[PDB]
């Protein structure tokens, strides 16, 4: 608020809140993966070259 | 002094943030008591079918007008204002407000809320006597030219200000209060129309200026356009009953100046003016 008046004051609290609501969206992609594959590093094959 | 107003209820933010956009408007009093409930606050506790516009403007007579300072979350300061010093206060009636102004209070007419209207004074003043006119007319509204001048007389012309005053007469019946206001001035036509012709004579008998003599030509002017011996305890209810209906008409014959305004904030939201009451 400028004060550039003499003649009017403001007089206002000049703290207003505002409510601005929210709006959700999920973001889902499908991912597949070979499960052959995945017994060659969850068990640590140790055998050859 | 000061004025405190609290709620017994529960308050939501969105209505405080509504509450404080309301932060200096006029709020009516009943009495000037330091706590006072909410209940007491505004027009909610007169609201009705029945009393509709003089019962408001002969209430709000006696009752006192408050400024409302800030909002705190559970309670209102109310700054009731003094004479002499200069104020702010906004806009809330649909009139906007020029340069110097006479204010004026009015009822607004077009489980609890808050409602009251601040016009200038020459248009309090001709809605009121248009209201007045349009409560005149309304026993004999079966007729199509006086339901044009009805209609001509519910919308009024002034600056952004095309209004629709509501009917006061409703399934043709005029509320009591209206009802005995006309009353009260076609007695007081009446009576005055018949006792100044004998007063005029009971008053002559002293020294006698032309303004009598004028009074009198007027007199019988009117008694030749239109068409004594009196008991003393009737003509004492004559005048008595004239001045004592008479007596029920300050309300409406006068305008109580309540602000008097100065320079004026941009889109006449809000304006600084002085409290004259």
């Amino acid at each position: 608020r400028v004060a550039s008046g003499a003649g009017l004051p403001t007089s206002r609290q000049t703290t207003i809140m505002v409510t601005k609501y929210s709006e959700k969206s999920p973001i889902t992609i499908p991912f597949e993966l070979s499960a052959a594959c995945l017994t060659y590093l969850r068990e640590t094959f140790e055998g050859t070259i | 002094a000061n004025i405190f107003c609290t709620f017994d209820h529960k308050l939501s933010i969105a209505d405080v943030g509504k509450l404080t956009k309301l932060v200096a408007a006029v709020v009516p009093i009943p009495q000037r008591l330091h706590l006072i409930k909410h209940y007491q606050l505004g027009l909610h506790q007169f609201v009705d079918h029945t009393r509709g516009y003089v019962r408001l403007r002969g209430l709000l007579r006696n009752m006192t007008l408050t400024l409302m300072r800030r909002v705190e979350g559970n309670q209102i300061l109310l700054h009731v204002p003094t004479h002499g010093l200069l104020y702010t206060v906004l806009n809330t009636g649909p009139v906007t407000w020029e340069k110097g102004d006479a204010l004026c209070v009015l009822p607004p007419l077009f489980q609890w809320e808050l409602v009251p209207w601040i016009v200038p004074m020459p248009l309090a003043l001709e809605i009121n006597q248009r209201l007045l006119i349009m409560g005149l007319f309304s026993l004999d509204r079966s007729y199509e030219e006086v339901k044009a001048a009805v209609q001509q007389l519910q919308t009024i012309t002034f600056r952004d200000a095309t209004f629709t005053i509501p009917d006061p007469v409703i399934d043709q019946h005029l509320l009591i209060d209206m009802k005995t206001a006309c009353l009260s001035m076609s007695m007081v036509a009446n009576l005055a129309s018949e006792l100044t012709m004998t007063y005029v004579r009971k008053l002559a008998l002293e020294d006698s200026s032309m303004l009598l003599v004028k009074c009198q030509e007027l007199l019988m002017r009117l008694d030749r356009e239109r068409s004594q011996h009196v008991s003393p305890d009737d003509e004492i209810a004559r005048l008595s009953a004239l001045f004592v209906m008479l007596r029920q008409l300050d309300d409406l014959i006068r305008e109580q100046v309540v602000f008097t305004v100065c320079d004026v904030s941009p889109d006449n939201k809000s304006a600084t003016c002085i409290f004259k009451g």
